[PDB]
């Protein structure tokens, strides 16, 4: 009854962004830090591991609830369909993914991708030890799209999750979004920053 | 008093126990919490517990009045 | 004749679960501890190895016993069939597969696959050298797929095989499975959580 | 004294408020600036922002005067 | 509306330089040092991060604005296209790419690569405690190409990316092209080299 | 002259074992201990460089010499061809293979697959430094066949080849072969024991 | 007395010898005793072997009757 | 146009050596030593880096000046293309390549790849602190191959490419061609051992 | 004194400036050396350039006596 | 005296050099041994070569009779 795997994957592309012209591709980000792995006074860095929410709207994958005997939802690798370029812009190290590259769809064609994620950053981590804490921005956001081909859109900021017995301790969490435009292109550049201070613990 | 309880397996409805005539519903808030939901808890107490910095409690009376967030009550 | 295996992956999609519904694919989860490789007491974190039981029953995969000449069973590799997306929730490091990636598969269509894994959990391990021994929780699970679709049912708590000359010492193993219902989807989600405490002998 | 705004998205035409006379348009230079192009910012100033060492400051009275680059004023 | 991607690599190898005899591929490098990660006085060799700044025209890849709705640019995976045989001569490890694999293209076929890297290069470092500071030279450049087959010119460098809070200081950039002919094929062969100074703070 | 490689690897699946109805393939193991590269005292383990010799004879592989002009052998890669499923048992680390993906093949249909590997297994060392020396067992074996699907049969290991120079030096080498029935399956599962004594030169 | 023996290949059963009356098996459980199962032995002794902690011993008289677990008596 | 490409890789299987009876594939070997990364006297090994020359003539590769516009050289990637099989005897890590994997050939067929490797070979550091210096051999040769199938010719060693500033200093380079015969096979083994002495500046 | 450079390209043969009448070619030999070749240098001078240790020196007047390695005087 | 040696390639049968009248055959058994088989080496002396431990020498004095194991005397 599954033969919606063989259409799904039919006549489609994934290195092509699905948007119907003029409406385009709205992706919600979201990060829930999971542990702060390691800070390094000397190079100044951060080893982090964190939840990251992706979530999006594919025009092309989306079936009749009927012609399919009840299903639902589907499991399906990241690489069989498109999926947003996003970038970690201060990152220093390729992300070591934990978790299966695999993404869930809504019959309607609403794509829920969840990957963990473990990656150095740089920042400056020299008031680590006092109680003010030091702070670092992990800036996100496409690669190769702007506003018009790609939103990018946030959500929630999730501080729940955070390991209780880690070394560092969470002072505050700040996820905003913002945009920018450059010496070029009409459309500016959507990136969505996560802001986290912590400090050490005793 | 019928109640709804999260400790059976799918969620059925069970006769909150003697002494307990409070059906209630406490939501947690994991690491999930951001993709799958809050975390979904329902069952019986003679008195309504107590709620918790993140935790978020719901008390009632009627039959059946604590159902799954994605239910009738 | 060995035609089986072009016959066993002729119609037959990995990405698929093979579920019937009504009849959602029940998989026996196990772990065998083999050893404790090491201990990070300053960012709380465990390195460990371990042999991990893992059987379904794939309803696409089985032949009929005389069509082919004493065939009892096969090795497939795991890439060639549907597995389980068991993901260790809170494992910091990408699982190291030691074993080849092969499984076998009976007649009938029941798959056995045993993966021997090495990989860091997140972990308190301050409390190490006391008597009373560190504790540390492998919570496992289907990481997009719930009660309706994959239930996890555990099997055996197989410690036997653990390391002797180890300089940590198990004082106890407990796994045990459990449910959890989200803010959605009526059906539960499944996971096992492996728990093991340890002390450092001498 | 009608400006362009980057404040908008897309950067659209807003009126320069009250005591500000000057359209602007502020430049720097980050890491995209190679690929990129020079950041653009557009806005409102009674006086007229002052320049930094890497940056590219430029006002004027016009209408519609501090467009970006790609557009005309 | 996207059949572009289904025709753009038609009759397309990424084996072949897109050159039109009487006229080499010609192609524009850039370099925008991020951070110094660290540097070995012990066996000499410096960790840099930096965003690369590559860009050409490929008279393959590029379709009639007409003939397609509304197409202005496409990211398309560095894999599906060709890309300069760039080396960095005085490397000494692999480089790691941190960004995606995509690029972007002109209607016209104007080719354009922003990869993230992270790598290491042999270089003194024995002066970069004095204020004088030490300094290194990344020379890049084909690896099979010469200046008939592929021209490599330079579009001035981007210390403007460098990152403040670094445990070291840049005190000077120079990015040169130069030409040198050998004892062999009459046209000769363009290297940048990306030179940089560079002390320690406080 | 060589039509032979796309005729050998035309009706081949090396998925399949090789076996001949109750003809289980038997593969001849052989261990040449190269060098010792560490010992680990704190975890238990020890980092080993070593030649595997292995030899089978795949009844599909093999053609008439005459239809051949003067083809005695050919290098075919490991990939092309069925091999041995086996697994270092006591193995914590991925095998890192050194040497060619290669392997010999007579016209008969003889196999033979000698590859480099440097590894590391769980192992008591903290009697290295002893006179007596301590002892690491490398227990290898197929890790889903048995004796009648594949027999692993075993001669004599070389102690030569050991580099001279060595922190380290071998006092004893025993390589032994031996079967074990389990709670299941008639058939015994074989293996190959290679064991190893060690002491500290000087 | 004849016995089930894990001394041949494949388990043959063969005549306890003199002496021996006695036909057992002893089960450990090694590594692979999470999926394979527990090892099997079956052999001949005067006198029951002892039990070891882990281990799991069972003796009889009757003829075949400690066979392969995956058989019959 | 460059439809030679298409052609070049039409019936070519490049898992078969280029042999033409009676004439064994000759390759000519080079080692140009660029810088020695580390020595551990603890485990007697050497990490280095070096440029490593190859060249033979592929009797398959070639074509007519003629039917080709213009076409003097080609770069093709070193997998669509066979390539000696060339290993480390004494080496201790898998090769890390850094450079691309390219190889130019002549319209005639003569193939060359010059490929930048860093690795790990076992080897006597100890005496590298005094002035006499310390050596170490890089024995080279075929894996699988003989003088009958191929011929392994060295040239011109080099030492031009060393990196001045290194914390050693060469005091002497031995590039030397040799083979040896074996309890089997009429033909000899060749093999080229590059030959290395240095000590420590300073 | 018409002689040949490499400081154009491609080589072009350029008329030795004024004081010099001699061309030459020195050629190095760095990494490539083992397989593009010697380093080329083709110029002028007025006293012949003095040879370094692994150095190649080489002058004369003839007109385009110092061409390319692969070409022709 | 007539001998083999492993010194040419291929193996050639050169006139053992004056003062030594003795062929001879030194095999190893280096770590290809287990597969390419025992290092062979066939020259001239005038007195046996010793035997090492690992190694395994045969001297003669008939006219080629030390040929390579794959060959005839
Ligand atoms: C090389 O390619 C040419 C085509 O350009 C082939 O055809 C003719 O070869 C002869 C050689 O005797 C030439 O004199 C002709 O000029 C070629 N074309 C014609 C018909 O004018 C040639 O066979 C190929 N191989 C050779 C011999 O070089
Ligand atoms: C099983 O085997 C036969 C072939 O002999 C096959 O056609 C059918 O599915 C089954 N037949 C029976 C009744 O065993
Ligand atoms: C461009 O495409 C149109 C079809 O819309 C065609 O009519 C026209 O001739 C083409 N011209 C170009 C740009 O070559
Ligand atoms: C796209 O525009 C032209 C196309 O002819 C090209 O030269 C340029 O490099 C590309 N980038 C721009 C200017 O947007
Ligand atoms: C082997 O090949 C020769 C020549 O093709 C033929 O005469 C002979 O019958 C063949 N025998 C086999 C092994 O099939
Ligand atoms: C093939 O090689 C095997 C192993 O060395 C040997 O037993 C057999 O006789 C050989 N047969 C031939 C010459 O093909
Ligand atoms: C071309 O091939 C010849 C072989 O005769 C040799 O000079 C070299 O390999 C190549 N030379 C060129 C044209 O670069």
């Amino acid at each position: 009854q599954r033969k919606l795997y063989k259409e799904l994957v039919k006549n489609y592309n994934p290195d092509v962004i699905p948007t119907q012209r003029d409406r385009p591709v709205t992706v919600y980000f979201s990060l829930s830090l999971l542990q702060i792995m390691d800070v390094d006074e000397k190079n100044q860095v951060v080893d982090v591991v964190f939840w990251l929410q992706m979530s999006w709207t594919d025009h092309y994958l989306q079936w009749n609830v009927s012609e399919y005997p009840g299903v639902k939802q589907v499991s399906v690798p990241i690489s069989s369909l498109w999926v947003p370029d996003l970038a970690a812009y201060n990152a220093i190290s390729k992300p070591e993914v934990l978790t299966p590259q695999l993404a869930l769809v809504n019959s309607s064609g609403h794509v829920q991708y969840l990957p963990s994620i473990r990656q150095r950053f740089s920042c400056d981590v020299s008031g680590v030890d006092t109680e003010s804490g030091a702070t670092c921005k992990l800036k996100f956001g496409s690669w190769t799209h702007h506003s018009r081909e790609l939103d990018l859109q946030m959500q929630e900021a999730d501080i729940s999750g955070y390991i209780p017995y880690s070394r560092f301790e969470l002072v505050g969490v700040t996820q905003k979004r913002s945009e920018r435009f450059y010496e070029c292109c009409k459309e500016p550049y959507p990136d969505v920053t996560f802001t986290v201070t912590f400090r050490k613990k005793g | 008093i019928v109640c709804h309880t999260t400790a059976t397996s799918p969620i059925s409805a069970v006769t909150c126990p003697p002494g307990e005539n409070l059906c209630y519903r406490k939501m947690w808030c994991d690491v999930f919490c951001s993709s799958r939901g809050k975390v979904v808890e329902l069952g019986c107490a003679a008195t309504c517990p107590s709620k918790k910095p993140y935790e978020e409690v719901t008390c009632c009376s009627t039959d059946k009045c604590n159902p799954h967030p994605k239910q009738r009550p």
